[PDB]
RNA sequence: UAUAUACGUUGUAUUUAUUAUCUCGUGUAUUACUCUAUCAAAAGGGUAGUGAAUACUGAGUUAACAAAUUAAAGCAUAA
RNA sequence: AUAAACAUACUUUGAAUCGGCCAAGUCUGGUAAGCAGGACUGGCGAUGCGGGAUGAACCGAACGUCGAGAUAAAGUGCCAAA
């Protein structure tokens, strides 16, 4: 039930992420970065990976 | 024949301690196992020191006239004249070492354009070749 | 979906030729060859996971793990020392255990 | 108030690396100023990650 | 996670014990070894060296009954087998669990001669040896004493050679093919956009 | 392995290299991919067809809390 | 010079013991002995622990129940931590 009531709040207040979609589109594949799962690949060692 | 020899003006890489993947030139021959290398540090950075020979790398370059015991203020000369580094930089080696410095100031992004994209074209490619 | 830990292997306990001390787990892992790539890991978090067939009329979960973490390396090889909320079962010698990217400093 | 690192800036894309959404990436908009944690949008119309 | 894969080790100019030494740490660490071409292993000293070595190893035996005393194998891969027993824990589980992960094979067999093989470099022979210290291979001492499939792996593998031979020139014709088609995308007018940026992180 | 010449192609083996899910859009091409038929075969085989995945190459929906290996009992018949 | 007040000086009453054995930059008898007998000291007996694979005496070091660290002898291919 609480799930139901507080579905409209929590939906509402994503008037936050207008701004920030828009501005992840202007950059070219930064969309397909933002949504997929970062993982690491084979090779990466967590101690020589710089983000 | 042997193709590469460790003699006086033979340009070596040195492979590690602080100054690995950096050139230096041998300019005297202590034993079979010890050399002097003056790779010249006005250029290179790596300061005449005596280097055992398991810890570098014979290169196909000889600069000419350079001898025994050959003064820095005269090795940086020669070592422009034959133009070293510009040689250098078009061998495996040479293109070798310029891609590792390229790939260490990659961050996750970076590396998340070139897997999709290298994907796609290595795909791309295969399509291309057809099986009869 | 992803993976975000690096496969470590439970060496054994820190031990002596003729003793064993099993509050430290002495852990090899993967990718670290040295006591200098070693820093990183200090701090970090690990997980022993194990599966356990439990009975349909029982509560019991059927993933357990075993929580703890790095606190210092163990020689000038990147063999690591880590403490567990209760000292790994000397039975998983040689499995895997999770070494995750958190405590982040990044 | 925990004192944030340095890299943690408004605006910074940040990895989440524990808990439900691990591994997904979301945007970074401020810190909780009374609890000390991170609020985060990793904008729902793009990764599914709420406010 | 779980190692289900197996590590393939190709025996060829590597050193017995030093082979072996590596391998039975790694088996202690859950590790799945196969060792392929465990005939090809190289040993110290000449053939005649080896085989008094030998010899002082078939006395050994129980003098009220042989059946009961120690068992003296002749094939190669039963050499490496012995070696590797000798660095594992004796007479426990931990033991005897790790023993259970190691197969050796005389040649390269149906499910590992299409795997991707390994090498040791402490174990590779031209690094731990002088050029000119004799050495035997595993095979060739085996014969010596008594190991009587020495020329069935030899046909065996000759006809995986030549598998092998056409495989590798017809899979090198298509990689040629491919490459080239590669540098047609690569340069091609419309890929652009995806080539900048393989040529700004050195991909291209 | 003192390996024809040339190059030294540097500088992280296994575990551990897929852009979240589903739907919408048309054909081609490719595959140590799956299955069927056949010729063969102690083959990562040939031929034909089919599906799956991918590229050309799109577009859209959804996510917010939650959830996401064997046990217990029998003896009619048959070898 | 240095140390020394839970210092120093003791008094009474009493136990057990006086088969010893080992080491050695020591000695005597003996060809010699894991032999016999001695001078000085340290030990074992009475003593576990870490090391020398094993060992009464060797080396390090002497022990209430524990946690974390730097160590000693000695080690760092595997058994076995490095």
């Amino acid at each position: 039930q609480y799930e139901a009531k507080k579905a409209l709040i929590v939906e509402k207040q994503k008037q936050v992420d207008e701004s920030v979609v828009a501005e992840i589109k202007k950059v070219p594949y930064l969309k397909e970065y933002m949504a997929s799962y970062f993982t690491l690949k084979n090779g990466d060692h967590p101690h020589l990976l710089k983000f | 024949v042997f193709s590469r020899f460790v003699e006086v003006g033979r340009v070596v890489l040195m492979k590690t301690g602080p100054f690995a993947s950096k050139l230096a030139v041998i300019v005297e021959i202590l034993d079979h196992n010890r050399v002097l290398v003056d790779g010249p540090q006005a250029i290179t950075g790596v300061p005449r020191q005596v280097v055992n020979l398991n810890t570098i790398s014979l290169t196909s370059f000889v600069v000419n006239k350079v001898t025994r015991g050959m003064t820095h203020k005269k090795l940086c000369l020669r070592f422009t004249q034959d133009a070293i580094i510009k040689r250098f930089n078009k061998t495996a080696t040479g293109k070798a070492i310029e891609k590792r410095i390229l790939r260490e100031k990659m961050t996750d992004f970076d590396k998340f354009q070139v897997s999709i994209i290298n994907r796609k074209i290595n795909a791309a490619a295969k399509i291309a070749v057809s099986k009869k | 979906k992803c993976r975000l830990h690096v496969n470590a292997v439970f060496m054994g306990f820190q031990r002596a030729q003729r003793n064993q001390y099993p509050n430290v787990a002495l852990l090899q892992i993967s990718g670290v060859n040295t006591k200098e790539d070693t820093p990183f890991y200090i701090g970090k978090r690990v997980a022993y996971v194990y599966k356990v067939n439990v009975k349909k009329g029982s509560n019991k979960p059927a993933i357990r793990a075993i929580f703890g973490k790095i606190v210092a390396p163990h020689g000038n090889h990147g063999v690591v020392k880590a403490r567990f909320l209760h000292n790994l079962p000397p039975k998983a010698m040689g499995q895997n255990l999770k070494v995750f990217l958190y405590p982040s400093n990044i | 108030l925990e004192k944030l690192r340095k890299s943690i800036v408004p605006g910074a894309i940040l990895i989440i690396v524990a808990g439900k959404y691990a591994g997904k990436k979301v945007v970074f908009l401020k810190q909780c100023i009374k609890s000390g944690a991170l609020i985060v949008t990793g904008p729902f119309k793009i990764n599914g990650v709420p406010l | 996670s779980t190692n289900n894969k197996v590590t393939v080790i190709d025996c060829h100019g590597h050193v017995l014990g030093r082979v072996a030494s590596v391998v039975a740490k790694h088996l202690l660490l859950g590790q799945k070894f196969v060792l392929v071409r465990c005939e090809d292993l190289q040993v110290c000293g000449t053939l005649k060296m080896r085989l008094v070595q030998w010899e002082l190893y078939q006395r050994k035996r129980v003098n009220t009954n042989p059946t009961r005393g120690a068992f003296h194998h002749r094939s190669p891969a039963d050499m490496v087998r012995k070696a590797v027993r000798g660095m594992l824990p004796k007479n426990n589980y931990r033991g005897k669990l790790a023993l259970k992960n190691l197969k050796c094979f005389e040649g390269c067999p149906a499910p590992y001669d299409k795997m991707k093989k390994s090498s040791i470099p402490e174990a590779a022979a031209i690094y731990s040896f002088n050029p000119t210290r004799k050495r035997t291979l595993l095979g060739e001492l085996g014969t010596a004493v008594g190991w009587k499939y020495a020329d069935v792996v030899a046909k065996n593998e000759a006809e995986r050679k030549e598998r092998a031979a056409k495989w590798y020139a017809a899979k090198q014709l298509k990689q040629k093919a491919v490459a080239e088609a590669k540098e047609k995308i690569l340069a091609d007018e419309k890929y652009k956009a995806k080539v900048a940026i393989l040529k700004k992180f050195g991909y291209a």
